[PDB]
C-alpha cells in the first residue's frame, strides 16, 4: 500500500510539472512548491506522516523533491495504472473543457 | 577476530538485502534447545581470551 | 465367523474409541462441502 | 486426475478438498477402523441404480 | 475423489511438537503422487517443512549436518553415516517419500 | 465471456479497456506470483499463509480480483530522499518481538 | 539385556557441579565395551564430556 501511494505521488507531479511551459499566461507567477504543496494537500496523511518521521529533522528542498520525482522505479497495481491511462487521456485540454 | 560475520547462501524474498549475519559463527537455520544447547562450541575471539 | 477378524494373539486388542457408519458420513461429507462455500463466500465481497 | 492436478487443467471431477489440523493426524494415526456390520442397502442398491 | 488441505485457526493456540510430529506422521499416512494423490501440494510442502524442523531439533546431543547449495527443505546429509534427506521432499511425478 | 458492441465516450473508454486488460494479466499471472512470493517469504520468516479461499468447489466458476501485487520494489521505498530513519522506525514498529 | 540413558524433565535445568561429579563417577561404576555394554552410546559421550 505504502509503495503504491508513492507510486501515484510520483505520477501526478510528473505530470504537474510542464504546466507552466504549457500555459505560460496562468502560471507566469507559478513556482514548483505550488504544486509540491497541491499533490501533498491530495494524499493520504498516513504516506506523509511516514516521510514526515524522517523529514522533521532531515531538511530537504524542490532539487531532492524533482531528483526522487525523476527516479524510474514504480511499483504497479490497479489505482496507478488508471491514475497513469488517466493522466494520458487529459493530454488535451478541450476535454477538460477549458480554452482560450 | 579472525571469524565470518556476513554470508551469502540462497536468494532472499527481498532482493536488496541478501546477506546472513553470524555472531560467533553460529547458524540460525535449526531450532535450539536452551538446557542442552552450546555445550561444547566455541570462538577465536573467546579461547583467546582465556 | 469370518475367518479375517479371527484373532489367536492379544496385540490387536483395543478399547472401543467410537464407532461411525455410512449415513452418516454422507450427510456429514454434505454438510462440510455447503458450510466451506458458506464462509468464503460471507468473508469476501 | 493426477496429470490434470499436476498440470492445473481444467477437470470435469474436480476433487473436493477438505482442510483438517495438525493434531488430527496424530489422533488418525492411532486408530483403525474395523467393520462390523455391512449397510443396510446393499441388497437393494442395483434395484435404486436401474 | 477427495484430497485434503491445511486449516488455519490464528485462535488456536497448540505445543509446538504437535507440528513436528504430524510432519512425520504425514509421511506415513498418504500417497501423494505417481499413480493418485490424498492431498494437495501446498499441504505437501507444508509436512516436508515440518518434517524439515523435527529433524534439525536436536533436543539430545547434536550430530553433523551437512547442508546442500539449494534452499528447499530437507536439503542436507544427516548422521555419522551421511544420510541423504533430499529423497523425502515431494515430487508428484515419481512418488518419492510418501507411501507411493 | 460474452462480448458485444455500444456506446462510449472515448476518455471514459480508455480507462474502462486500461480496467479489463488489468484484469486479465491478473488472471492470466499476478495471483500466481503473489501466492509463490508470499510462500517463500512464509518459509524463510516462519510463517504458515492460509490457501483456503482457492480450494472452494465453486473456484473453477471464479474470476479473481487483487488489487494489490506482492513482491514489492524495494527501491520505490528506499528512492525516498534521506529516509535512512524512517525505514529504521518503521522495521522497529513491524518486526521487533517483545521478551524477557 | 538392561542398559541405561540419561533424561532432564522439562521444567529442569542443568547444574555444572552435578555435571562434572556425574562425569567422574559414570567411569567408575560402569562398564561400557569389551564384551558386554551397561549403557548407551549418547549416555558415554555425555559422560565423556562433563
Amino acid at each position: 500500500v505504502y509503495a503504491s501511494e508513492l507510486s501515484v505521488m510520483k505520477v501526478d507531479m510528473r505530470h504537474l510539472s510542464l504546466m507552466q511551459r504549457r500555459f505560460p499566461d496562468v502560471l507566469i507567477q507559478a513556482r514548483p512548491s505550488h504544486f509540491w504543496k497541491a499533490v501533498l494537500n491530495d494524499s493520504p496523511e498516513a504516506v506523509k506522516a511516514v516521510m514526515n518521521l524522517s523529514h522533521s529533522h532531515n531538511f530537504i528542498n524542490i532539487r531532492d523533491m524533482m531528483r526522487w520525482v525523476m527516479l524510474p522505479s514504480l511499483q504497479p497495481s490497479l489505482k496507478l495504472a488508471l491514475e497513469e491511462e488517466a493522466w494520458a487521456a487529459a493530454n488535451d485540454f478541450e476535454d477538460l473543457m477549458l480554452t482560450d | 577476530w579472525a571469524t565470518i560475520d556476513v554470508e551469502y547462501r540462497e536468494p532472499a524474498p527481498y532482493v536488496h538485502a541478501q546477506r546472513y549475519i553470524r555472531y560467533c559463527g553460529i547458524d540460525s537455520r535449526e531450532l535450539i534447545n536452551p538446557t542442552t544447547y552450546g555445550i561444547g562450541m566455541t570462538y577465536h575471539c573467546y579461547n583467546e581470551m582465556l | 465367523q469370518r475367518p479375517e477378524r479371527i484373532k489367536t494373539t492379544p496385540y490387536l486388542e483395543g478399547d472401543v474409541l467410537s464407532s461411525d457408519s455410512g449415513p452418516l458420513l454422507s450427510v456429514f461429507a454434505l454438510q462440510e462441502i455447503m458450510q466451506k462455500v458458506r464462509q468464503v463466500q460471507a468473508d469476501y465481497m | 486426475l493426477l496429470p490434470d492436478l499436476i498440470a492445473g487443467a481444467h477437470q470435469n471431477a474436480d476433487p473436493v478438498v477438505l482442510d483438517v489440523s495438525w493434531i488430527s493426524l496424530w489422533f488418525a494415526f492411532n486408530r483403525s477402523f474395523e467393520p462390523t456390520h455391512r449397510n443396510e442397502m446393499l441388497e437393494v442398491a442395483p434395484l435404486i441404480e436401474s | 475423489q477427495i484430497i485434503l488441505d491445511l486449516k488455519i485457526d490464528p485462535g488456536e493456540r497448540m505445543d509446538p511438537a504437535v507440528r513436528m510430529v504430524a510432519g512425520v506422521v504425514g509421511h506415513l499416512l498418504f500417497t501423494a503422487g505417481g499413480r493418485f494423490t490424498n492431498l494437495t501440494q501446498n499441504m505437501a510442502r507444508q509436512l516436508d517443512i515440518a518434517l524439515n524442523d523435527y529433524l534439525l531439533y536436536m533436543y539430545n546431543t547434536r550430530v553433523q549436518v551437512n547442508y546442500g547449495p539449494t534452499g528447499e527443505p530437507l536439503d542436507f546429509q544427516i548422521g555419522r553415516n551421511q544420510y541423504d534427506c533430499n529423497v523425502f521432499r515431494a515430487d508428484f511425478a515419481t512418488g518419492t517419500g510418501y507411501n507411493g | 465471456v460474452d462480448v458485444f458492441i455500444g456506446a462510449c465516450s472515448e476518455p471514459v473508454y480508455r480507462i474502462y479497456n486500461r480496467l479489463q486488460g488489468y484484469i486479465e494479466a491478473v488472471q492470466l499471472q499476478e495471483l500466481r506470483n503473489s501466492i509463490g512470493w508470499l510462500e517463500r517469504l512464509g518459509h524463510r520468516k516462519r510463517i504458515t499463509y492460509s490457501q483456503e479461499v482457492l480450494t472452494d468447489f465453486r473456484r473453477q466458476d471464479t474470476i479473481w480480483v487483487l488489487a494489490l501485487q506482492l513482491p514489492v520494489n524495494p527501491q520505490v521505498v528506499w528512492d525516498v530522499p534521506r529516509s535512512s530513519i524512517a525505514n529504521l522506525i518503521m522495521n522497529i514498529a513491524t518486526c521487533l518481538p517483545t521478551g524477557e
